[PDB]
């Protein structure tokens, strides 16, 4: 299957990279507390 | 040949009366420090 | 912490645990506000908290886009970390 | 160290090396928890006492793998010392 870029900021802490993000703007749009 | 042996000389004087302000103590012996 | 696993578990070493969770509690914790507060070296501070958090829990299908390095975890913050976060971790 | 050989061995030079041994253990060692306990350049502290620990001992089979440097020696680490070792030393 094609595989299909993701958004998501990657800070590299060490040997392995990590992917952080948030999903905070997912919950304030429908007023849902986070 | 760049470990040259630098060789310079130290002074330091013991025994001196400090002129007063207008001096109860008075150095009989002045200390130091060894390479320790 | 491999260190306190590889002696085994032992009835001595418990108080060691209990006093290292206090240890933890009152330094580590909000790190975010203490990497505001100290001086210089903010960003080893985070990136050595965020590491101590990877490693606390330890092909590949989900790589990086310029790179091939996989992803190894995924951290979930809020908006108002994130972006404290991405300054103190700028590259 | 080449500077108290290159004089060969004599009996004045043995006390200065006695008094050297414990100079280098009451500072140097325990290195990483002073590379945290003290303020900024903890990055060159690290590099430098890994530096000395690699002069300490002084065609190639082992080479890196988008260059082609031999990785002339190895260190091996706990896993709570490599990843306070990547972060001082980060690129």
């Amino acid at each position: 299957q094609p595989r299909v870029p993701i958004s998501a900021a990657v800070i590299k802490l060490g040997n392995h990279a990590v992917a952080v993000e948030s999903l905070q703007k997912m919950y304030n749009d429908t007023q849902s507390p986070y | 040949p760049l470990n040259r042996r630098m060789q310079y000389s130290y002074y330091f004087p013991v025994g001196l009366f400090m002129p007063n302000p207008k001096t109860q103590q008075l150095p009989v012996e002045a200390w130091i420090v060894n390479k320790n | 912490d491999p260190t306190f696993t590889e002696r085994g578990f032992s009835k001595t070493v418990k108080s060691d645990l209990i006093a290292m969770f206090k240890r933890h509690l009152l330094e580590h914790s909000f790190f975010l506000d203490r990497a505001e507060n100290m001086g210089s070296g903010f960003s080893q501070y985070v990136r050595s908290r965020l590491s101590e958090m990877v490693a606390a829990v330890s092909v590949s299908t989900y790589t990086t886009a310029k790179g091939g390095e996989p992803v190894g975890g995924v951290f979930i913050v809020t908006d108002n970390v994130l972006r404290q976060l991405l300054t103190f971790l700028g590259e």
